[PDB]
């Protein structure tokens, strides 16, 4: 059905690097140059206080909407990824349901400033204290620590492209019908990533990448905190949370 | 529902 569902030559792996990087550049949501430029645009003490005084439900709704916006770009990235549209719809859904949030969490390191420990949120940079009204301090600091750890690797845009492609194309996701097809696509995407690292003398980052359990822990924590919020404000979730967010994190 | 729609919309 697709070339990358079988064994690929060196020239075909080189083509895969270019294709993945193109798919990412076209769906990256915000340009790295735009994020870097806005690092000096930091929320004032008054602005931080304003976010802290928002209700728990209002903050959750705002955050769920922004995360939904980010996920939609991840869906477009998947659609443009070599071989993804050749998989059956069950498997496309399985991969996006398990991997969409993982991709957003990786992409977020671009929007994280390791120098002052701030993240780009609603037009400016703010520290983790900006999210205090959510009532999920552990989850927030775990996301900030993850972004700090990824930022220390000094990822290029091409590295984020290849790595996120691998985060999404995971043959171990429970529920995959055509597991062997996914395994071969994963193998080729692994070769594309490792080829690019070899070519750019960046193989030293391989031993520095987070273990797969790390992204799983973050997603499980997210689902857990959402459940706590849902019990407290069920109508807020039912009436005002984005439909896509609900389909991915609370089974519709 | 949404994911199905997003994947079908070309
Ligand atoms: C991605 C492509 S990009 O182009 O790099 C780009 C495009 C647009 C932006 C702006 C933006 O949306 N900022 C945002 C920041 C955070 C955020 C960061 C750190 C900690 N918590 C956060 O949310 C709290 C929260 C609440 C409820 C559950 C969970 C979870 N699990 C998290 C959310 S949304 C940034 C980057
Ligand atoms: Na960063």
């Amino acid at each position: 059905e697709n070339l990358y569902f079988q064994g690929a030559s060196l020239t075909e792996i080189e083509h895969l690097v270019q294709s993945v990087c193109k798919s990412y550049r076209e769906t990256c949501q915000l340009r790295l140059e735009d994020l870097l430029r806005q690092r000096s645009n930091i929320f004032s003490r008054e602005e931080v206080t304003g976010y802290q005084r928002k209700s728990m439900w209002e903050m959750w709704e705002r955050c769920a909407h922004h995360l939904t916006e980010a996920i939609q770009y991840v869906v477009e990235f998947a659609k443009r990824l070599s071989g993804f549209m050749e998989l059956c719809q069950n498997d496309q859904i399985v991969l996006l349901k398990a991997g969409a949030m993982e991709v957003v969490l990786v992409r977020m390191c671009r929007a994280y400033n390791a120098d002052n420990r701030t993240v780009f949120f609603e037009g400016k940079y703010g520290g983790m204290e900006l999210f205090r009204a959510l009532g999920c301090s552990e989850l927030i600091s775990s996301i900030f620590d993850f972004s700090h750890s990824l930022s220390a690797l000094h990822f290029s845009e091409d590295e984020i492209a290849l790595y996120t492609a691998l985060v999404l194309i995971n043959a171990h996701r429970p529920g995959l019908q055509e597991k062997r097809k996914v395994e071969q696509l994963q193998y080729n995407l692994e070769l594309a990533f490792h080829h690019h690292l070899c070519k750019t003398h960046r193989q030293s980052i391989l031993a520095k990448l987070p273990p797969k359990g790390k992204l799983r822990s973050l997603c499980s924590q997210h689902v857990e905190r959402l459940q706590i919020f849902q019990h407290l404000h069920p109508i807020v979730v039912q009436a005002a949370f984005p439909p896509l967010y609900k389909e991915l994190f609370s089974g519709g | 529902k949404i994911l199905h729609r997003l994947l079908q919309d070309s």
